[PDB]
RNA sequence: UACCCGCAGAAGAAGCACCGGCUAACUCCGUGCCAGCAGCCGCGGUAAUACGGAGGGUGCAAGCGUUAAUCGGAAUUACUGGGCGUAAAGCGCACGCAGGCGGUUUGUUAAGUCAGAUGUGAAAUCCCCGGGCUCAACCUGGGAACUGCAUCUGAUACUGG
RNA sequence: UUAGCUAGUAGGUGGGGUAACGGCUCACCUAGGCGACGAUCCCUAGCUGGUCUGAGAGGAUGACCAGCCACACUGGAACU
């Protein structure tokens, strides 16, 4: 409180702790799938999710969900990965990008698109 | 860069007339005009205070046949420039070419105005003028160049607007197809219906 | 300890003053005594004395108008633990004006207005409104 | 004439054997447009009959505020539970910039052009309970040259 | 030694020069001692185009500034002016 | 043009030289308070006629050793 | 090359995200705690405006979305501008060096503080009024601003000696 | 969650030395010099005009343009 004590001891801001570090302020990261699987999520929802482990190239490894209906991975996939908690899976903080390397568009989507990976359907 | 859609839609939004076709016809009997466009026009908006703000300053931009980017640029600029903002924002709109070219009557519309414009029918000062948001300044005279004078819209549009409220800021002679933009008009001399303020509000939060 | 008089002269003065007291008394001080001056002069105050050779007390006669005070915020601005010192075009002014800043000059005790005007700065000891 | 303005309806509930009972609450504010305002605050079982029994409060228990030229004499600071807000008279062109709890209050009271800001709780009822003292406590150039005894220029 | 010359400023395809005095191995658009004209070879020539602080250019040169081909012919072509 | 500085000898060791501390009151920068601030110098004291705890007027002149830029003008009170 | 004239024909030139609340924009069919959505709340077990398709609509537009990143809103490090009985926060208590602060009068000093003068504070940038490219971006004239530093000369109420 | 640091070290004399003042260097002499107003040690980093943000005070920042510095495969060296 005193201007003596701030004289003393300044005001520190503190500093933010970052919510996808292995993402070391890049837009996306490419990495290796180490494995590809499904798991369950936390109350009150219920489904099996599509997530797999990825090997980045900076060489952390970090769990990556795999959004939309359907996908074509497996171990040894090369995808590109990008910040986007899953909120229901805890330890999920990055998403895949469909549609990137060895990662297809969703098949047979319409809306929405560009967030699936999907090019416009000649018509 | 423009739209090119339906017209009608925006001033069945909007919940007014627009001006979007050349006033020749009742605009009833064109459109269901007070009646929003989609399977539920019909339904009511309980609709919110931004909800207001928008729908505002979508009308403004409707009228004018400007875009976002370009409209909040006016935005900045009468914001910048000294006196009300809101007043501020209407004279930089009312200045546009494609707009003096229409209240002058040389165009049906702000989009045959427009028209005129871009294919080099316009000339201001004697010199060509082939951009649509040129800013047209006192004393300035803008006419339909040599060329461009047998087209049968100008006669047409020059009809029409002899039937619409004639602009006291603008000298038009219809024989020479050339007229002269004399001052900025006044708030006073626009629209009493539009809610400049709304618009500033938008655009300060 | 009694390390500043002067904020315990506003203070005296407020308190006596939300206490609808008639007057206020404390140990005197030029200083004291030079900010009285602008206040009787500014007319938020009535009047003062001081009374005494040796251990002067001043007395200050305070002032009501609707059965109100005619004070109505008195703060310590510049203080022991933060001193406070502006120049001519820095004065602040309080209420646009409608207060008054006490201010200390190399020509004595004076408002924010009166300084101003004479081309000076100094410490701001207070406002009042 | 008297200019009218409905700020906040809310939903409260109250719990009883049954279960619980839900009821509506409106916070609305009539001023004159020219430096009177009152806001109300009514309680009912259907959103009408509230939104209407706060307007029959916000038309009595109406105070006025010593206006100038449709903007502020001074500064002004306003306090209630949670809500310290801030007002300043700014120049001619502006309008009032502020949020909807304060705008509702200025906008009806007549206050043309104003910089305004609500820190902490902005919980309306407390924000403009707040402005509306803050308006009211606003002293004039008039009565401070009353107050003080004198008719200088300051007159 | 000191030199008296043109750095072009303005845009690509409308050249604009800024006359300054400086040390002859700066780079052209950097260092400078002082300026003391500019010139627009795209000016329209119904207003200005060619301004010279010729009192300071003198001092310059009656202290061995050295001066460009160019600036030496706009010197004449301004004298000539007036 | 006499550009000059007064302060107090803090050591008078050194054969003919001597340390002065400049003391000053400064606004901070951040928080408003003023504080003392102290600047040493090693100064040239030919013939060490200044004593600790003298008060001292100095000048600045060109280097006198590695870190001596300063020399004695005179002493202005002594031996509080 | 800019620019000007001529020829052909609407001819070669529209996509992206969103529409449960925050938040502008609603319906049907499919699915049925699945498949899936999800910035935050939170959607999904048979009427889902929240999933996926469709029709309709909203917002942008040669872009539109997502991710990354700084500041803002955040008075949420509070100098301006916050707090510590019960919400995070009074050291279990006392003595006390350094340090911060210090009652009242006179004289003195003139470091702090205040005033003025002078020099400096590169240009560009920002801002103001103009000028030039068909407009704008852009280029450019002049100004104002650089709220700072330093020297000298004063003022002496307050702080320091 | 670094409290002590320092032998060319701090100063003096004299010789040498540089374009020039100077522990720059050498001999001799004195025993100083720095440090809680943060030395020493550890981590990080080119500095500025300015840039972005913010009503402001601030916060963040130092591509493009301009000024200063430093470097030229790494470590060292001088010659012209
Ligand atoms: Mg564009
Ligand atoms: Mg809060
Ligand atoms: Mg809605
Ligand atoms: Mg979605
Ligand atoms: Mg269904
Ligand atoms: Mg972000
Ligand atoms: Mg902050
Ligand atoms: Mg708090
Ligand atoms: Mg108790
Ligand atoms: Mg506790
Ligand atoms: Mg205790
Ligand atoms: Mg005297
Ligand atoms: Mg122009
Ligand atoms: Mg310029
Ligand atoms: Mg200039
Ligand atoms: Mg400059
Ligand atoms: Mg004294
Ligand atoms: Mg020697
Ligand atoms: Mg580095
Ligand atoms: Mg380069
Ligand atoms: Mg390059
Ligand atoms: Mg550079
Ligand atoms: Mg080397």
């Amino acid at each position: 409180a005193t201007v003596n004590q701030l004289v003393r001891k300044p005001r520190a801001r503190k500093v933010a702790k970052s919510n996808v570090p292995a993402l070391e302020a890049c837009p996306q990261k490419r990495g290796v799938c180490t494995r590809v699987y499904t798991t369950t999520p936390k109350k009150p929802n219920s489904a099996l999710r599509k997530v797999c482990r990825v090997r980045l190239t900076n060489g952390f490894e970090v769990t990556s969900y795999i959004g939309g209906e359907g996908h074509n991975l497996q171990e040894h996939s090369v995808i590109l990965i990008r910040g986007g908690r899953v909120k229901d899976l805890p330890g999920v903080r990055y998403h895949t990008v469909r549609g990137a390397l060895d990662c297809s568009g969703v098949k047979d989507r319409k809306q929405a698109r560009s967030k699936y990976g999907v090019k416009r359907p000649k018509a | 860069a423009r739209y090119l859609g339906p017209k009608l839609k925006l001033s069945r939004r909007e919940g007014t007339d627009l001006f979007l076709k050349s006033g020749v016809r009742a605009i009833d009997t064109k459109c269901k005009i007070e009646q929003a466009p989609g399977q539920h026009g019909a339904r009511k908006p309980r609709l919110s205070d931004y909800g207001v703000q928008l729908r505002e300053k979508q009308k403004v931009r409707r009228i004018y046949g400007v875009l976002e980017r370009q409209f909040r640029n006016y935005y900045k600029e009468a914001a910048r420039l000294k006196g009300n903002t809101g007043e501020n924002l209407l004279a930089l709109l009312e200045g546009r070419l494609d707009n003096v070219v229409y209240r002058m009557g040389f165009g049906a519309t702000r989009a045959e105005a427009r028209q005129l414009v871009s294919h080099k029918a316009i000339m201001v000062n004697g010199r060509v003028v082939n951009i649509a948001s040129y800013q047209v300044s006192p004393n300035d005279v803008v006419s339909i160049r040599e060329k461009a004078k047998k087209q049968s819209r100008v006669k047409a549009a020059l009809e029409l607007a002899e039937q619409r409220e004639k602009p006291t800021w603008l000298e038009v002679d219809a024989g020479k197809m050339e007229g002269t933009f004399k001052r900025k008009p006044e708030r006073s001399d626009l629209s009493a219906d539009i809610n400049e303020h709304l618009i500033v509000e938008l655009y300060s939060k | 300890s009694m390390q500043d008089p002067i904020a315990d002269m506003l203070t005296r003065i407020r308190n006596g003053q939300a206490a609808n007291k008639a007057a206020v008394t404390m140990p005197s001080s030029k200083l004291k005594v030079a900010i009285a001056n602008v206040l009787k002069e500014e007319g938020f105050i009535e009047d003062f004395k001081v009374e005494g050779d040796t251990k002067p007390e001043l007395e200050l006669t305070l002032k009501y108008f609707q059965g109100k005070a005619v004070v109505e915020s008195i703060q310590r601005v510049s203080r022991p633990g933060l001193r406070i010192y502006k120049r001519k075009d820095e004065l602040p002014k309080v209420m646009a004006g409608l207060g008054i800043a006490v201010v200390s000059t190399s020509k004595g005790v004076m408002t924010d207005r009166a300084a101003r005007q004479a081309g000076l700065g100094g410490e701001i000891i207070c406002y009042v409104a | 004439e008297l200019q009218e303005k409905l700020i906040a309806v809310n939903r409260v509930s109250k719990t009883v054997k049954g279960g619980r009972i839900f009821s509506f609450t409106a916070l609305t504010v009539v001023g004159d447009g020219n430096g009177r305002v009152g806001f109300g605050y009514g309680k009912a079982r259907e959103v009408p009959a509230a939104i209407q029994k706060a307007m029959e409060k916000a038309r009595r228990n109406m105070i006025n505020v010593a206006l100038n030229n449709g903007t502020l004499q001074h500064p002004v600071k306003g306090v209630h539970t949670g809500s310290r807000v801030f007002m300043q008279p700014a120049s001619e062109g502006t309008g009032i910039i502020a949020g909807g709890a304060m705008r509702a209050v200025l906008e009806v009271a007549g206050v043309h052009n104003v910089l305004a800001k609500a820190y902490g709780s902005t919980n309306p009822i407390n924000v403009v309970r707040a402005t509306i003292d803050g308006l009211e406590n606003m002293n004039s150039p008039e009565m401070v040259a009353a107050k003080r005894g004198k008719s200088v220029e300051e007159i | 030694m000191v030199t008296i010359r043109l750095a072009r400023h303005g845009a690509k395809k409308r050249p604009f020069y800024q006359v300054v005095v400086a040390d002859s191995r700066n780079a052209r658009n950097g260092r400078f001692i002082e300026r003391v004209g500019f010139f627009n070879p795209i000016a329209s020539e119904k207003e200005e185009g060619t301004r010279l602080d010729l009192d300071r250019i003198a001092h310059w040169v009656g202290q061995g500034a050295t001066i460009s081909d160019r600036v030496a012919a706009l010197i004449k072509e301004v004298n000539k002016a007036a | 043009k006499i550009r000059t500085l007064q302060g107090r000898v803090v050591s008078d060791k050194m054969e003919k030289s001597i340390v002065v501390a400049i003391e000053r009151f400064v606004k901070h920068p951040i928080y408003g308070k003023f504080i003392k601030r102290t600047t040493k110098l090693h100064v040239h004291d030919e013939n060490n006629e200044c004593g600790i705890g003298d008060v001292v007027e100095i000048r600045e002149c060109r280097p006198l050793s590695k870190t001596k830029s300063w020399t004695l003008v005179r002493v202005v009170e002594k031996a509080v």
